């Protein structure tokens, strides 16, 4: 890929994934050496992000961490927009924070901590924007069990 | 003026004017004409008079 | 600051109210069963209430003092609340108020 | 098990009154109470809008005397228009009851009387405010037009107006209350200031 | 019975019951001595879980529910929530049904700015504007209710193989008469206000991000255009049916509540010229015109082609969006909405996430905060046009 | 065994050390025990269980399940 | 030095007088113009072509194939059926809809295939018990209002059924139509010449 | 004349069911409500519009379907007769039960005449039903109005 490539040369290798309808490629960088990526992609050119937030890739295989990645030249035409992945094991793991490489990582990868259980190392204030603070659960895993709470039983 | 006839509403003074539907339902004198139209088929409540049976 | 779980006929602190006012505590979670007097109460309905309530406080708690664990009290004993309405020990107050029957309508049992 | 949910079947049965002096005299003091209601200015999502256009010149609740107020204190009405998740939930009972004795509630919109369009697969809506604090009047749709919500001040209006003042009993809270020692571990608290001040906002760690 | 004065930096918790029309936001803001320190805004007081519904819902259930990210404007989010399983299947939406979009998005445009136009008046002024915008704000409400079947919000106006109808009769007429009686008055606003020298002072230089940091910090909708960014989702993705109308693409060059308010005036003045640009020219005109032209001639005619239909060919509730996933974007009135649709193979998506632009923007409420005054806090809350709908997610 | 939307119910204790219910709550609510667990899609693996209550649906594993 | 900074001050001032002089009369000048306001309880505002009210349910053209409930965002209109054996006929024994809960997005009648749903502009609504919006399969039909034939009410146009150039609908005539011509009589028109 | 006596309950004893006629701002036809409820006579209002045959609801038993949202499949609930279920959670010393319907104007003359015939039967119950109308609060038997 046109991107796969750019940093091809830089000494660091990272998977291709392809086109996903929409033009935009998708390249698997490792859990480890995002920050290396991020980085040499943001001296590349690539100063604004439109997306950070997670998904879970199935009901018990392993969440991810998909970044989205733009040029925004002024007055400008269609740009590259690359976008990246980060394969984050279900269990234990966690993912490192891109907040100081480019910012917008403060509370988008907050609010994938929030729903997802994916910490971010190196982030600064770690909450839960959406669901109250002394919630538990994680609540937009494929497998949550809501609580049974009161009021939310039914209109009975 | 039977129900499942098509008709036609004959009153300047309505919003409904020249518009052309169906009759769902009569009871007490006044109908509903329901018109098929837009997306949504509408249904409002005329008069026996504000009709007229469009052949 | 207070920590509450307050809903509709249920209402959790955690403080003592020593003539009216509350007072945080951080140990003593005191209850208000139906101050709106949505039902009629006994005696006996509300000893099962409070029986409960102390069961569910103390039987089963070696937990944090978040609102979270709160509102799950909260919630079991107003689910307590609705069965013993369910089972007819109590009911609701029919008097000029609003009446709304938040907790379900009258059935027959079938 | 003869009837679920059954009714209160009460004693002692109305000490109403009757004497034409006293029921005119309540006939003012319904007449005053019910034509200067105060709703609080208290709007939560989208239903807030079409209330505020209640509000604009297209049609004003000004006329039968609706000023809207910003403290619970001089508020005797709150239109809960909007959707109440369990986040805010203790904010609006509070609200509630943190407000003078002859008030009233009117639940607007399908979400607050139902739970609305979030009665299904949703993790934190309140489903419907009925459950909460004791709504009066109920008007369903996603945003009612603003001239239900005044369907709903006439139908509200015509309920003030049956009031009792030999009936006010019916108004105080009966504090049924109790008191039992736990073992919790009271944490700290996790809201506070420092979100910029915070040492980890300054500098990345190594 | 008192607060006992103290020496530090004092709290005060702004609370979620804004009396206001700034939905519910709570701001724990310190200050010192009329300042502020720094500010930790408390959001989520209306998380009702948009994102785990949407995977639940086929898309014709989601449909009325999109409405709602961001009230306002209740047809940008629905373009978006249409286009996202659009672009994957690749169904062609045909020239009217196109323009019909453009119209109703444009007309969403300016509602939305109206209404954050009128409590920031509010904010930095007198409430009678509160009364003149809706005054102004209900034209737009009676055309929606003509077109679709309500006023704002649950239009659900759009489908995804074009709209869900065509328009009314003596509509395009209406809006015409709209056009011309709402433009002189965009101008007003600037008559009877922006000259006050009172007024223009109290937004003259508080709230403030340079070009640089407005990149940074993702503020993709006019508060990026105030920074001096000529770039907009209308022009640089070629949105359907434009370069086929006028541009001016409006921009200031420092950063400020002023030049926020300069950018949505001038961008509520140049909806209207791509409205009235784009009724002139229909891919059949007014309806009545287009219907009789079918009646006259279009058994067999152009007038019955596929490029004059407001609608594709209409697809069951069981759509079964494709494999594949992609991000798409709208230019909405607070900027940039994103949906990364996923799916899988069913009707029920896989992850429908959605990328709100007042969720970015609000991001730099401390750093917009960092000792300005108590006073701006409200103007600068107002100049970034927060609608909690839309910080639910 | 577990198809086409048999009531299913979660057995007690399958659930809570599989590693992948650490996403919920220490705690399991009571609907989790009833004969009412009705399964609306399976991904060879995993089950997708209704649970007649108005909350999302689960993504459990039918090790975690039974017939009831 | 300071002769520049007191000139500046006094073209603040004078700027400052001028502008609120300005806003003054022009508030004067608008409380001679006709209140908008429609005064709802006796100025109803008729409801539009499309307006999304109550729906209407026809007992006897329901079919119970349940796409109502199908596409409803939340699957809300109880539906009953028992399924006759006489040859394969399903038969309805009771259809509902919970208004309280409903979200009036009219899905349902966009796809009722019998034409046995619809709606209506009844936005009128409201109770003191939200178990009486629950609607039997009788309370349904029940002939919607029809604001116009109430002898207490003056309806009022909305914004797009007033003629060209009209942009109020108080003061209007008894004799307006909506803006332009039907395709009935455009079509008329264009086959004489 | 801005004052009421109880003109109002001599005539529903009489009449049985009244028809009124309160102005559409609704807040002068309370007053008559508590004129009724000071005499002994226990009301309900009940919002007609959203009433069934007004047969099964008042005086049998109707199976209320409550909304299942694609959870808990249809169940019935039967709850008892709107009317004989409250005739007898009447007060000790109760005069009556009077039916208030608050929307009138949607039921219709078969309705109309049905609730009619009812308050001659089953002794200790009257109606009142506001149809909408005049700009005073005026009365008039149920029995009237129609035909
Ligand atoms: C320093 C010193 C200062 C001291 C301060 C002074 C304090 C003054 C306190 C008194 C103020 C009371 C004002 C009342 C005005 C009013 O009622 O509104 C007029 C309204 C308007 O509706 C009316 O109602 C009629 C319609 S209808 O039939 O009611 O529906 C019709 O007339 C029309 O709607 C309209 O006219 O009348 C009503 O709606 C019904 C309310 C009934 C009012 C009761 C009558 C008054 C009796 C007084 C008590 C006397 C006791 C002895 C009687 C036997
Ligand atoms: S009641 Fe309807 S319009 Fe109001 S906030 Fe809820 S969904 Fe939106
Ligand atoms: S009304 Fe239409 S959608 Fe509903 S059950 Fe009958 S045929 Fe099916
Ligand atoms: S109006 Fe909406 S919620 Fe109600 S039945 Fe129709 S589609 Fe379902």
């Amino acid at each position: 890929g046109p991107v796969g490539r750019l940093l091809q040369s830089q000494n660091l290798s990272v998977e291709s994934l392809g086109r996903d309808a929409s033009g935009v490629e998708m390249i698997k960088v490792d859990r480890d050496r995002l920050l290396a990526v991020c980085q040499t992609l943001y001296a590349d050119g690539f100063n604004y992000l439109r997306c950070q937030a997670a998904y879970d890739s199935g009901p018990g295989q392993d969440l991810v961490s998909t970044y989205h990645l733009i040029k925004l030249s002024d007055n400008a035409d269609r740009p590259p927009e690359v976008r990246i992945k980060v394969f984050v094991p279900r269990d234990d793991p966690r993912v490192p924070s891109v907040y100081w490489i480019w910012k917008t990582a403060d509370w988008q990868e907050r609010e994938s901590y929030d729903m997802f259980g994916i910490v971010y190392e190196g982030h600064p204030n770690l909450k839960r924007i959406l669901m109250p603070e002394d919630w538990v659960g994680w609540p937009l895993r494929k497998d949550y069990i809501t609580p049974d709470f009161y009021e939310l039983q039914e209109a009975y | 003026i039977l129900p499942g006839m098509t008709v036609k509403v004959t009153n300047p003074n309505d919003t409904y004017y020249q518009f052309q539907g169906i009759v769902q339902r009569i009871t007490d004198g006044k109908v509903a004409v329901l018109f098929e139209g837009g997306n949504w088929d509408k249904l409002v409540t005329f008069q026996a008079s504000e009709l007229e049976p469009v052949v | 600051m207070l920590l509450k779980s307050t809903t509709r006929h249920v209402h959790i602190y955690a403080g003592h109210v020593v003539d009216g006012e509350v007072h945080p505590d951080t140990e003593t979670l005191t209850l208000n069963v139906d101050p709106d007097n949505e039902l009629e109460w006994n005696e006996a309905a509300l000893a099962k209430v409070e029986a409960k309530f102390r069961e569910l406080v103390a039987n089963a708690a070696g937990e944090d003092l978040t609102e979270y664990n709160l509102r799950r009290i909260g919630s079991d004993l107003e689910h307590f609340i609705r069965s013993l309405l369910m089972q007819g020990e109590i009911g609701y107050n029919l008097n000029s108020r609003v009446r709304n029957y938040s907790l379900g309508i009258p059935r027959v049992n079938h | 098990p003869a009837i679920l949910n059954p009714i209160a079947r009460p004693e002692v049965p109305q000490e109403l009154a009757e004497n034409i002096i006293l029921t005119s005299l309540n006939d003012v003091y319904d007449w005053a109470r019910l034509s200067s209601l105060w709703p609080l200015m208290y709007g939560t999502a989208c239903c807030f809008i079409e209330f505020a256009a209640m509000i604009g010149s297209r049609f004003d609740f000004d006329r039968f005397g609706l000023v809207p107020r910003n403290s619970p204190r001089q508020a005797d009405l709150i239109i809960t228009s909007g959707t109440i998740t369990m986040k805010m939930a203790p904010a609006l009972v509070r609200l509630y009851e943190q407000m003078p004795s002859p008030k009233y509630v009117i639940a607007m919109g399908a979400c607050t009387i139902t739970g609305g369009m979030f009665s299904s697969d949703s993790y934190s809506a309140v489903r419907g405010v009925d459950k909460l604090i004791p709504v009066d009047v109920y008007l369903p749709g996603c945003p009612p037009r603003p001239e239900a919500i005044m369907d709903a001040i006439v139908k509200l209006r015509k309920k003030i107006a049956n009031e009792h003042i030999n009936e006010r009993g019916n108004l105080a809270q009966t504090h049924r209350l109790f008191t039992a020692k736990h073992k919790m571990k009271p944490v700290p608290p996790i809201l506070t200031g420092q979100y910029l001040n915070a040492p980890s906002r300054q500098a990345p760690p190594p | 019975p008192k607060i006992e004065t103290r020496t530090e930096p004092m709290v005060i918790n702004m609370g979620p019951h804004h009396p206001s029309m700034h939905g519910v936001l709570r701001l724990m803001v310190t200050l010192d001595g009329e300042d502020v320190i720094d500010c930790e805004p408390v959001i989520g007081y209306l998380h009702r879980g948009m994102e785990k519904i949407a995977e639940n819902r086929t898309n014709i259930m989601f449909i009325p529910y999109v409405s709602r990210w961001d009230y306002a404007a209740g047809m940008f989010n629905e373009a978006v929530t249409v286009n996202a399983p659009e672009k994957l299947a690749g169904i062609p939406v045909p020239k009217r049904a196109s323009y019909i979009r453009v119209i109703m998005l444009e007309l969403n445009r300016i509602a939305n700015h109206l209404l954050w136009l009128g409590p920031f008046l509010a904010d930095v002024g007198a409430q009678t504007p509160f009364f003149y915008i809706f005054r102004e704000r209900e034209y737009i409400y009676d055309l929606f209710e003509a077109a679709t079947g309500m006023r704002f919000i649950n239009n659900n106006y759009f489908r995804i193989g074009g709209v869900a109808a065509d328009l009314t009769y003596g509509w395009v007429t209406k809006c015409r008469d709209f056009c011309d009686y709402f433009l002189p008055k965009v101008d007003e606003y600037e008559r009877l206000i922006t000259n006050n020298p009172i007024f223009v002072r109290r937004l003259q230089g508080v709230g403030k991000i340079s070009r640089e940091e407005a990149i940074n910090w993702g503020l993709s909708g006019p508060m990026l255009r105030a920074s001096g960014v000529k770039w907009d989702l209308r022009k640089v993705d070629h949105y359907e049916c434009y370069d086929d109308f006028d541009w001016d693409v409006p921009v200031a060059t420092e950063g400020d509540c002023l030049a926020r308010y300069i950018v949505r005036i001038q961008e509520m003045r140049e909806s209207v010229k791509i409205i009235r640009q784009a009724l002139d020219g229909l891919p059949g005109g007014p309806y009545e015109n287009l219907e009789a032209k079918r009646m006259l001639e279009g058994a067999k005619s152009e007038w019955n082609g596929f490029d004059y239909q407001y609608i594709g060919k209409k697809l069951s509730p069981t759509f079964k969006i494709p494999k594949g996933e992609h991000y798409v974007r709208v230019e909405s009135g607070k900027g940039e909405l994103g949906i990364y649709l996923i799916g899988d193979d069913n009707v029920f998506p896989w992850r429908w996430k959605i990328r709100p632009p007042d969720f970015n923007n609000l991001q730099v409420l401390p750093q917009l905060l960092k000792g300005m005054k108590v006073a701006d806090i409200v103007a600068i809350l107002g100049s970034i046009d927060v609608i909690m709908g839309s910080v639910d997610r | 065994a577990i198809k086409k939307g048999d009531l299913v119910k979660v057995v007690a204790e399958k659930l809570a050390n599989s590693l992948e219910a650490l996403a919920s709550d220490h705690r399991y609510p009571p609907y989790l025990f009833e004969g009412r667990g009705e399964v609306v899609d399976i991904r060879g693996d995993y089950a997708q269980i209704k649970f007649p209550v108005p909350t999302p649906t689960v993504w459990l594993r039918l090790d975690q399940l039974e017939v009831a | 030095k300071f002769l520049n900074q007191i000139t500046n001050y006094a073209k603040e001032a004078v700027q400052s007088a001028k502008y609120i002089g300005q806003g003054l009369s022009v508030t004067f000048d608008h409380m001679r113009r006709r209140p908008i306001t429609v005064q709802y309880p006796y100025e109803k505002l008729i409801p539009s072509e499309r307006f999304r009210g109550r729906i209407h349910f026809e007992f006897d053209k329901c079919i119970a194939c349940e796409v109502c409930v199908r596409v409803c965002p939340i699957n809300l209109p109880v539906v009953d059926w028992v399924f006759n054996k006489e040859l394969k006929k399903k038969e309805l024994k009771h259809y509902s809809i919970d208004f309280g809960v409903c979200i009036f997005c009219a899905n349902c009648v966009e796809y009722c295939p019998t034409n046995c749903l619809s709606v209506t502009e009844e936005y009128e609504l409201a109770t003191y018990d939200r178990h009486e919006l629950n609607y039997d399969s009788v309370a349904m039909g029940r002939i919607p209002y029809k604001v116009t034939q109430d002898p207490m009410v003056t309806p009022i146009r909305e914004f797009a059924y007033l003629p060209a150039g009209v942009m109020s609908g108080h003061d209007l005539p008894a004799g307006a139509q909506r803006a332009g011509e039907r395709p009935e009589a455009i079509a008329n028109t264009a086959k004489s010449s | 004349g801005l004052l009421a006596g109880y003109q109002f309950v001599k005539d529903l004893e009489s009449a049985g069911a009244l028809a009124l006629f309160v102005p559409p701002e609704g807040g002068f036809e309370g007053r008559y409500q508590r004129r009724l409820r000071s005499k002994g006579y226990t009301t309900l209002p009940m919002s007609a519009p959203g009433l069934g045959d007004l047969a099964a609801y008042l005086t049998q038993e109707h199976g209320i379907r409550p909304a299942h949202t694609g959870k808990e499949d249809i169940r019935v609930y039967f709850q008892p007769p709107l009317v004989t279920y409250h005739l007898e959670n009447l007060p000790p010393n109760a005069k009556g039960l009077v039916l208030w319907l608050i929307d009138g104007k949607r039921l219709s003359k078969q309705e109309f005449a049905y609730l009619a015939q009812l308050t001659q039967t089953l002794p200790k119950f009257k109606v009142v039903v506001e149809v909408g109308g005049d700009r005073v609060v005026r009365w008039e038997p149920l029995a009237d109005w129609v035909a």
